[PDB]
């Protein structure tokens, strides 16, 4: 679960892990001419962002499912999401 | 922003596109989740927030202070068995406190013990109280920005300063006298979109207090000439106590730090600008500068003339260059002390009433608005309008004087406000009868609202369908204190006249606070009389009280409710502004439902403390209006 | 080791006046 631990044992750096999470500013986007229906998106309940990354560019890296994993607050260190 | 969310579960082949919710008999129901709680059978959503009282009963097409507690009778017996079908309740007072309400006063207690006060509950040894305001607690939630709701203000007064408990005293009223430190709204400000301070003077006044308008003018006289400054006659406009202004630091939210208290009318006037303003009305200033820190200004503003000062307004009426005078010493106060988002003046009568002294003649309403025209004149000749100012006068509701002040010409002469006194329309030691003294709504049998039954919304009628005027130029409020009155009887509404009457500091008019303290209260959640004494509300005009067999002793009232009431009224109006007198004197509970009234929304889950169960209504009676009685 | 911190981030510079009514002391 720690980022650099992760990373190590990945031989890899954390910020391509990172970008694989779009963790970064890079947020996804789309285009203002399609209307998506089932629109629940907006509601000042609608708190997640859309597109959600557990609904575009990494999904696969999910079950499809809301609780994608992220970057959160450091805690002994940066750390990640969830197992 | 307050948040909360509720869940409800079915087998996993069924979903219901409505929130499903466990069917379930009512009993003591609450809060913003789905409730279709069963009751003598029947099925009962209150679609709307659920308090304790509250019942569905009643709420078939009720419920709720505004709509129905609406219902179905999907239930059949076997459901009336499974769930016990409830069919009758009543809401107790819980057990427990959910919150602190107040504290004691060492001196208060003291106070109720002087041989002279001999105070107590019942008021049977001592009809008097003078209880200090310390008692209270802080008593504000908080709340969202809300931009597009009415304005609300709020009156303060030198009554503030002093209690002589505090120095000891205890041998005569103001030393048992009362008084309260800003610094209780300073601790979270913005509670209000604007202040009035009391109504204060110019040179030359009649009434009463006129020896303090010599002295103070004495020290500007004197001080003028060493200042190497222009002498005053009548008219310049008096500040009436700078050392309590200024020279001040108890009370006043800042450290003694630079209260030089011992400058005073003699030696104040350099220090008479806000830059060097110490003691109160610099207090105000910083106020206004957290206020801004966090953002939403206040109008800052107060006003001259009322009730016990007019006297002059007729003397001057007609003086037109002294008239000048005075509203040159009004732009020069504003150089003075441009902070203020604005003053006002307080006129009281146009047609004579009120104090005897305010000396009148039929052409001062003309003369008055003629004046008020060159004022308007004088103050769009100095200001720039980036920072203009927009001026307001009261309005006393009599039926027949208020057409006499021309709101017409003020209006068509840019006097942009009107402030209505909704209270004390029972001057209960003269009156005829017992009746409630703030009531806006009608009662039943209108044949008498002449000088009795005076429901501000006739007024309110006058001016929206009989003179045109948007709801924009006029404002209304509450005040927190209540009148009593000896002997009176429920049923006729006669009562004993001149006979004393309960009053902390002032029979006849109790004060909102120590009836928190005293008759009344709300600890286990909910509006609750105290100490034997009768917690009441009459339907006829949606009017409340308070009452006591021992001494046949009323008390004519708003409540929570009741302001609730008021309020929820003036929002569904869209009225230009709600306000409340004498603010001096309410913890800020009323100032809490008044935001609800508005409509004025809180801002997080937290609370400084609960407010719904301040809602429930006392003791339901019809009592029948003054013509009905007679008739 | 080497270990790192994140970026000297924006976070919101705010255009705000200055005054310890703006400012703060905290006391």
């Amino acid at each position: 679960v720690k980022l650099v631990a992760f990373g190590d044992q990945t031989g890899s750096k954390a910020e391509e892990i990172e970008s694989l999470l779009s963790c970064g500013e890079n947020l996804p986007i789309v285009s203002p001419n399609v209307i998506f229906a089932n629109p629940i998106f907006g509601s000042y309940f609608n708190d997640e962002p859309f597109p959600a990354p557990y609904h575009f560019g990494g999904v696969y890296i999910n079950a499809h499912q809301r609780n994608a994993m992220t970057i959160i607050r450091a805690e002994g260190g940066r750390e990640i999401q969830s197992l | 922003v307050n948040k909360y969310t509720y869940t409800s579960s079915k087998a996993m082949s069924d979903i219901s596109d409505v929130i499903g919710e466990p069917l379930a008999a009512w009993d003591s129901q609450v809060g913003g989740r789905v409730f279709n709680v069963i009751f003598d059978g029947k099925v009962y959503t209150n679609t709307y927030w659920v308090e304790r009282w509250q019942v569905p009963g009643i709420g078939s097409s009720d419920g709720n202070p505004h709509n129905a507690w609406k219902f179905v009778r999907a239930a059949t017996a076997d459901e009336i068995n499974k769930i016990g079908n409830p069919t009758t309740a009543d809401v107790k007072p819980t057990e427990n406190i959910p919150s602190p309400i107040l504290v004691e006063d060492k001196y208060t207690e003291e106070t109720y013990s002087r041989p002279d006060v001999n105070f107590k509950e019942d008021g049977s040894q001592g009809n008097l109280s003078y209880t200090a305001t310390r008692v209270c607690a802080p008593m504000y939630n908080h709340y969202v920005g809300d931009k597009t709701k009415p304005k609300l203000s709020a009156y303060i007064t030198d009554w503030c300063q002093y209690d002589a408990r505090l120095d000891g005293g205890g041998s005569k009223e103001e030393e048992r006298g009362r008084g309260f430190d800003l610094a209780t709204l300073m601790q979270n400000p913005a509670t209000y979109d604007r202040l009035i301070f009391s109504f204060l003077g110019i040179c030359g006044d009649i009434g009463n207090k006129s020896k303090k308008v010599q002295e103070v003018w004495d020290g500007w006289n004197a001080q003028a000439p060493s200042l190497g400054l222009p002498q005053i006659g009548k008219g310049h406009i008096v500040p009436l106590d700078p050392y309590g202004d200024l020279g001040t630091a108890r009370n006043v939210g800042l450290p003694p730090e630079s209260a030089d208290t011992s400058i005073e009318s003699g030696t104040f006037l350099p220090y008479y600008q806000q830059n060097r303003a110490a003691g109160l009305l610099g207090g105000l200033r910083e106020l206004q500068k957290k206020a801004h820190a966090m953002g939403h200004k206040l109008d800052l503003a107060f006003s001259i003339g009322g009730w016990s000062l007019s006297s002059y307004f007729s003397a001057l009426a007609e003086n037109p260059d002294e008239r000048r005078v005075f509203v040159a010493s009004v732009v020069d106060f504003f150089v003075r002390f441009p902070m203020f988002s604005c003053v006002d003046i307080d006129w009281e009568y146009p047609g004579g009433g009120g104090d005897e002294g305010n000396i009148s003649s039929d052409k001062d309403g003309e003369n008055y608005v003629l004046l008020i025209k060159e004022l308007r004149s004088a103050l769009d000749s100095r200001f720039g309008y980036s920072n203009r100012k927009e001026i307001s006068i009261a309005c006393s509701g009599v039926k027949a004087k208020l057409k006499k002040s021309n709101i017409d010409q003020l209006v068509a002469n840019g006097l942009d406000n009107i402030y209505l006194m909704s209270y004390d329309f029972f001057g209960t030691i003269w009156a005829d009868y017992i009746g409630h003294h703030t009531n806006l709504y009608s009662p039943k049998d209108p044949g008498e609202q002449e000088l009795f039954d005076l429901s501000a919304e006739a007024a309110i009628d006058y001016l929206h369908n009989e003179l045109g005027i948007p709801m924009e130029k006029i404002h209304l409020g509450y005040a927190n204190y209540g009148r009593s009155a000896v002997g009176g009887d429920l049923t006729t509404r006669q009562y004993t006249k001149n006979g004393p009457a309960l009053g902390t500091m002032e029979n006849g008019a109790p004060e909102f606070f120590d009836i928190v303290k005293n008759y009344m209260d709300a600890e286990h959640s909910l509006s609750m009389g105290k100490n034997g004494f009768v917690l009441m509300t009459d339907t006829n005009a949606d009017a409340d009280f308070l009452f006591s067999e021992a001494k046949g002793h009323f008390i004519s009232l708003d409540t929570p409710r009741t302001v609730k009431q008021k309020g929820e009224y003036a929002a569904k109006n869209k009225l230009g502004g709600v306000f409340s007198w004498s603010g001096d004197q309410d913890c800020g509970l009323l100032a809490n439902a008044a935001r609800e009234g508005l409509g004025y929304v809180a801002d997080s889950n937290q609370e400084t403390i609960d407010m719904g169960p301040l809602y429930n209504p006392g003791k339901e009676i019809y009592l029948k209006s003054i013509s009905e009685i007679k008739s | 080791l080497g270990r790192r911190p994140d970026v000297q981030l924006t976070s919101f510079w705010q255009p705000l006046t200055l005054e310890d009514a703006s400012y703060k002391t905290d006391s």
